[PDB]
């Protein structure tokens, strides 16, 4: 599956590259998150600007340039080639949606960009861009520990690596953030060890190693105690993406989630929700686990009138812009 | 000059001093006007009368950023008399005579160094070549040659023989292919790294850089713009490409942008057009940053009016250079040895190097003298 | 503290300012003379030698010669244009054969005149691409070439050209895919010869060879005799490119529009207005254009980009692929790239891009029923043993150029252009140049001699 | 509607699509109804206003070409002026197996199918095929050439040369160990 074609940005300036490296780079301006930069003609150019909400590290603007299309997501709005658009916006090859808890931009054969709109932002890239990319997401060559931080044969540090991939505005001179002093707190109560190493991610231990995630959990624990679950959610995403099936680690206290009345919050539910518009969509799907709201098995989602999830036998039909409740009939002159 | 006769234009040529230039730290316009880009990091022999070692203008181009194609000019080292003399103009304005700091002006061995304005430095020599070096907003170089040296020079700026196909003649007797391949034969130090050909336009990187550079550099080719007066004389397409490439690639986008616009203006004024008032809503931080008591001027076409000069003449003001713009004292004012700008009434006449205050009657050698309006008069 | 003959040099003992390891006698800096105000310590060859740049020591009379980013050992030879140089004592000694001047008129109006100047001019009327009919005496001149932009299916963006090759009293109109002849003056033998050079009509005049791609690019190659005595839109061939914008009245201008407007045949024709930048006009093509034109930066043209400067060619490609918004896009991109292809072909390289996905060239077409003479050669033979030229010799030997040629076997060793086939015995051409099969009377019969009676 | 959107292409479009009414497609126009194919051709040539025009016209005409091929005919339009198809490309230095056939063989003795039989015997269809001589009678798709002996295809369908180990070696039998 999406083994090594994923990168992400989460929590307190935590960057996970394509080949598994995690680091922290507390920048506060624009950076080349990824760019087709080892080819005759560029295909994609995705950048992030990271700012602050009071104190929480957030992404304040993303600019994805791809194949003559400019997509700027910021301020809860999306700009397509300079024009605001209402989600979802679909065109040949490109589709952008408010799907789930995020804003997702999928450019077919190019990339998949998930953006929760506050902190996280995840890139899936095609295998064909192996070794031809460069940015905070890494080189996509498959070797984690040897080729990212070696510029002109000199091994360099996360601050250095995140500052090399910098890009100022036309009239802007953003500084470089200085190294943060030593850490404290750690995982005292063991919450990171209790959860991350808990049963919920058992097989996830067989796929994605949690050492960096453990450290990031501790570091976030040094930050506010209402923001420690970003690392957990990111580990769930990564375990799902490597191929494994995460389990529901959430509890009414562990960053609880709320969903509509008929609709439940699941970790690793099928991404193709069966909806009695296409009640057998989930038949031969090919897509890994996805977190979000779902319906209990047996009852499909009702997208025709948005009445929650309904049983297969009680949901409406549609004909020519008309919605028909169950029990209704309409007769044409011939049928 | 062309006369309308015989149903045609009968054209004769007045002698024309050739003009090399390095603009943006990367682009080079040679004597044959073969514009080419050079992204190198070494000292390059900008020009040299390659029969002898009479003069040798050197330029040190230095990489200024993350990208290998981010260069700035950093020095101009006129070697002379086969290396016996070396006038080195840096990028901050510091002028080193034989590797020793030397303020400006300086007049010795027929060499005259002076600043027409705060933006430019003039290194005039009697050997034939004149250097006019720009410091504001960044470092650019211009070279003028008395046409006598036609078809004799070597170096980056080409042999000056009115042929654009021979400009890449190397020392091996063949025309080189591209810019960088030609330049890497003229490096000063064997240890330098060879320049590399650059296809990737930095303009494609940032959309905000895109729109900024486009909206400003488009002021060149606008037929209603101040620059239109030179369009019918100089084709502004290379200058627009330079402005685009600079601003997109320049970390200080405004600096390289205004450098490109200044370069276009200065080239056109070299051809004999007085482009004026082109900084509308652009590059005005170069209006304001002037030294105190000075002021901007668009047509600075002579020496700088000085109290010493009006008192006892000056070798400086006997040099003809293309009218550059920059910061100077306004007309009717002069800068004393202190450098402050005062009217003529406040600055003194100087006799034998003695400060003789204005409006002061004195006795000397059986004579009575007066200092009226900075002017010295003596009677008896 | 070194190993090979080059030994360490330290600046601690020497007085400050000596030329150190940076000013090392080298295959390049032996000549220019090194400049450095700061000595640096390093390993330097013993006196009498230099370094190769890689830590060796070589005598000064075997230093490799560098040309176009390459490096050549002494004893190696290279070909520049039409001549060949050899590397000796850090120099090139080249044969002194004259090389034909070249004018190139292609695309939406790009011109590369004889003197190497480049510009763009979008003209719509008839423009004198060359002539000897400019001088204090016009009548000692011989030839004249006019071109104008044909649209092939509409009245819009250009799709092809129309050439008028006058030669003294003869005339040849090149349009619509082939040639004609409107010979009006004295009726002697042709002062020209016609050949099917790959995808080109080539017309020679023993000192002036015109090659037409049959759609929109014209490459004219002149002998050195005509130097300084021609004019039009290919300059005046004087090895002085600054003044090549010399109009009808020889008032050198700094503008392309006036220079083009000067050489229109009929003064009644309206002057072309300001040309408009294509990509700005139609932004929605630009991306595609770049993706199409990026072929010039890819490894297909990696080698040639070091032998031929491809900046202006790329700008031309992008402009043309942006401009052709009314139809026929592949032809625009194909010819924009093919101008660079011919530049590479003439320079030193037999580059073959032309992939089935990108600018394909049907060459199986003239292969009848499994016959496999017709093959695509990226550089055609200098002369063709054509049906019209049974000798096999040629007057203005053009070098290789793209297109497909027949490998005519000994059993059928005559390439016939009027049927495009390798055959055994040729037919006949009359004065006007029409063809007949042998054994046919002409408006005399056709025989092994030809038209005889 | 495409032509209404971009009238300035429209004329060109018709000139390009008129190939259907010409003597090139004289015979087939009586074997296959070509009103709708022509309408599609013109609409496609009108629509492709963002680049790649010849491909649009080529495929619009080639659908009709295949319809003629399937009906009863072997029609060969494909002029060097009109929708050329570079088929000399796979010819190695004069080797001339690769020839353009307007109607191909029903089944190809390919590298992957050494038997020469096929499951769904398709009729002729445009494209250029190699006249693989008896000396080199195997058509290899991954390299597009006539060769003497084939290599091996794994379960996923990747190809290797004989004697090369698979992530067992390759032999006349195939992948064995
Ligand atoms: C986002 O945009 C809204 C208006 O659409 C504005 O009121 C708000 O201040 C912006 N910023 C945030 C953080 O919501
Ligand atoms: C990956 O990129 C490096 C960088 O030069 C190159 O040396 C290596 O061969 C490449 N390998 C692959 C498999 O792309
Ligand atoms: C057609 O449907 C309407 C709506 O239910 C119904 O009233 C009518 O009787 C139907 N026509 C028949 C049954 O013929
Ligand atoms: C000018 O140059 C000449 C020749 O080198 C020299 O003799 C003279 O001293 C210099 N200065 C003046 C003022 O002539
Ligand atoms: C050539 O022109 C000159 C005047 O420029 C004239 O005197 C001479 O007679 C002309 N010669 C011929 C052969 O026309
Ligand atoms: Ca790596
Ligand atoms: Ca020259
Ligand atoms: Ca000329």
């Amino acid at each position: 599956a999406h083994n090594g074609r994923v990168c992400s940005t989460w929590g307190d300036f935590h960057y996970k590259t394509f080949d598994g490296d995690v680091f922290r780079f507390p920048g506060l301006c624009n950076y080349v998150f990824s760019e087709h930069c080892r080819a005759a003609y560029e295909d994609f150019n995705v950048q992030l600007r990271r700012g602050l909400v009071g104190s929480r590290p957030v992404v304040t603007r993303v600019v994805i340039k791809a194949q003559g299309l400019v997509l700027e997501a910021s301020n809860g709005s999306v700009l397509i080639n300079g024009q605001r658009e209402e989600l979802p916006y679909s065109r040949t090859g490109l589709l952008v949606e408010q799907s789930g808890d995020y804003i997702k931009v999928s450019i077919r054969l190019v990339l998949t960009f998930l953006w929760n709109g506050e902190d996280s932002a995840l890139l899936e890239l095609d295998p064909k861009y192996a070794n031809q990319t460069c940015g905070l997401c890494g080189d996509f060559n498959g070797l984690p520990a040897f080729n990212e931080f070696y510029a002109h044969n000199a091994r360099l540090t996360p601050l250095q690596f995140g500052n090399l991939q910098k890009l100022d505005g036309p009239t802007e001179q953003c500084p470089d953030p200085l190294p943060l002093p030593a850490g404290n707190c750690t995982d005292e109560e063991g919450i990171c060890h209790r959860t991350l190493l808990g049963p919920a991610f058992a097989e996830c231990h067989a796929l994605v190693d949690s050492t960096a995630y453990l450290a990031a959990c501790a570091q976030d624990l040094c930050r506010c105690p209402t923001c420690p679950c970003a690392t957990f959610v990111e580990y769930s995403r990564q375990c799902a993406h490597a191929g494994g099936q995460p389990r529901n680690w959430r509890c009414p206290e562990l960053c609880p989630r709320t969903c509509p009345l008929n609709m439940q919050h699941q970790e690793c539910g099928s991404p193709c929700t069966d909806t009695c518009s296409n009640p057998q969509r989930a038949q031969l799907c090919e897509d890994h686990c996805v977190d979000g709201c779902f319906c209990p098995p047996g009852t499909v989602l009702d997208d025709i009138t948005h009445s929650g999830c309904l049983p297969l036998g009680q949901c409406p039909c549609t004909h020519g812009g008309r919605t028909y409740s169950p029990g209704t009939s309409f007769n044409t002159t011939c049928s | 000059s062309c006369t309308c006769s015989g149903g045609l234009w009968q054209c004769q040529d007045l002698p024309c001093p050739g003009t090399c230039s390095v603009q943006g730290g990367a682009h080079i316009s040679t004597y044959d006007e073969k514009l080419y880009d050079l992204h190198g990091d070494c000292s390059y022999v900008l020009s040299k009368k390659c029969a002898d070692s009479s003069f040798t203008v050197l330029a040190e181009l230095r990489k200024c950023g993350l990208t290998d194609n981010e260069n700035c000019l950093k020095a101009v080292t006129l070697s002379l008399d086969g290396g016996d003399t070396a006038i080195r103009v840096q990028a901050d304005g510091g002028v080193f005579l034989n590797s020793i700091y030397t303020q400006l002006p300086l007049s010795a061995a027929n060499i005259t160094l002076f600043t027409p304005s705060s933006f430019f430095i003039v290194v005039q020599t009697g050997l034939g070549l004149q250097l006019l070096v720009q410091l504001v907003p960044l470092m650019q170089v211009f070279v003028r040659l008395d046409p006598a040296h036609q078809g004799q020079m070597c170096g980056l700026c080409g042999n000056f023989n009115q042929n654009q196909a021979d400009d890449f003649t190397a020392l091996s007797g063949v025309v080189e292919a591209t810019g960088a391949a030609f330049a890497n034969t003229w490096k000063a130090q064997a240890a330098c790294a060879n320049a590399r050909n650059s296809f990737e336009d930095p303009c494609s990187l940032s959309v905000e850089n895109e729109n900024y550079a486009r909206h400003w550099c488009s002021r060149l080719t606008d037929p209603n713009s101040a620059f239109s007066r030179c369009h019918s004389i100089i084709n502004p397409k290379p200058f627009h490409s330079n402005c685009m490439f600079d601003t997109c690639n320049c970390e200080r986008s405004e600096d390289c942008l205004c450098a490109a616009l200044s370069s276009y203006v200065h080239a056109c004024a070299a051809k004999g057009v007085q482009l004026s008032d082109w900084r509308d809503g652009v590059c005005t931080k170069y209006m304001q940053n002037c030294p105190k008591s000075q002021r901007y001027a668009y047509v600075v076409d002579a020496c700088q009016p000085t109290c010493r000069g009006l008192s006892e003449a000056d070798v400086t003001c006997s040099v003809s250079f293309v009218p550059v713009d920059g910061c100077t004292c306004p007309a009717g004012t002069f800068l004393n040895d202190a450098g402050a700008c005062v009217p003529a009434q406040e600055c003194p006449c100087y006799a034998h190097g003695t400060v003789l205050a204005p409006g002061e009657v004195v006795h000397d050698e059986g004579a009575v003298c007066s200092c009226t309006g900075g002017k010295l008069s003596c009677l008896g | 503290g070194c190993a090979a003959p080059m030994v360490y040099l330290d600046c601690s003992n020497s007085s400050a300012g000596t030329p150190g390891a940076e000013c090392l006698r080298s295959c390049h800096t032996l000549d220019v003379g090194c400049f450095s105000t700061h000595c640096v310590s390093g390993c330097v060859c013993p006196p009498g030698l230099v370094s190769d740049g890689s830590g060796g020591c070589i005598a000064e009379e075997d230093c490799p010669c560098v040309h176009n980013e390459a490096t050549y050992k002494p004893g190696e030879t290279i070909r520049v244009d039409c001549n060949t140089c050899t590397c000796r004592n850090r120099r090139w000694e080249c044969s002194h054969r004259l090389c034909l001047g070249t004018c190139v008129a292609y695309g939406d109006g790009h011109f590369i005149t004889f003197d190497g100047d480049r510009y763009s001019f979008e003209g719509s009327c008839e423009y004198i691409l060359a002539q000897d009919y400019c001088g204090d005496n016009t009548t000692h001149g011989t030839f004249r070439i006019v071109t104008e932009n044909i649209p092939c299916g509409t009245t819009g963006t250009t799709c092809s050209k129309a050439i008028k090759l006058f030669v003294e009293s003869y005339e040849l109109i090149l349009q619509e895919g082939t040639f004609k002849a409107v010979a009006r003056g004295p009726g002697g033998d042709p002062p020209y010869k016609i050949r099917y050079m790959g995808i080109f009509l080539v017309i020679e005049t023993h000192g002036m060879a015109v090659s037409w791609d049959r759609k929109t690019s014209v490459f004219i190659r002149l002998h050195q005799d005509y130097k300084g005595r021609v004019c039009g839109l290919c300059g005046n061939f004087d090895d002085n490119a600054i003044n090549d914008f010399a109009t009808r009245s020889r008032s050198v201008v700094g503008d392309a529009l006036e220079f083009g407007n000067s050489w229109k045949l009929s003064p009644s024709c309206p002057d072309a207005l300001a040309p408009k930048d294509p990509c700005t006009a139609n932004p929605f093509r630009k991306s595609w254009a770049q993706k199409q034109c990026s072929i010039l930066h890819g490894p297909t043209f990696a080698a040639c980009r070091s032998q031929v400067d491809s900046t202006k060619y790329y700008e031309a490609c992008v402009n043309d692929a942006c401009a052709c918004d009314s139809g026929g896009d592949c032809e625009c991109f194909c010819t924009a790239v093919a101008a660079y292809a011919q530049a590479c072909h003439d320079a030193g390289l037999c580059v073959s891009w032309r992939t089935p996905d990108t600018c394909p060239l049907f060459c199986d077409f003239y292969n009848p029923h499994g016959g496999c003479e017709w093959h695509y050669q990226p550089c055609g033979a200098p002369c063709l043993k054509t049906c019209r030229n049974p000798s096999g010799h040629c007057l203005v030997d053009l070098p290789g150029l793209e297109g497909c040629y027949p490998k005519c076997p000994p059993s059928q060793p005559f390439f016939n252009e009027d049927q495009m086939k390798c055959v055994a015995q040729c037919g006949c051409y009359d004065k006007d140049g029409n063809y007949y099969d042998v054994g046919a009377r002409v408006p005399c019969n056709c025989t092994p001699s030809g038209i005889q009676c």
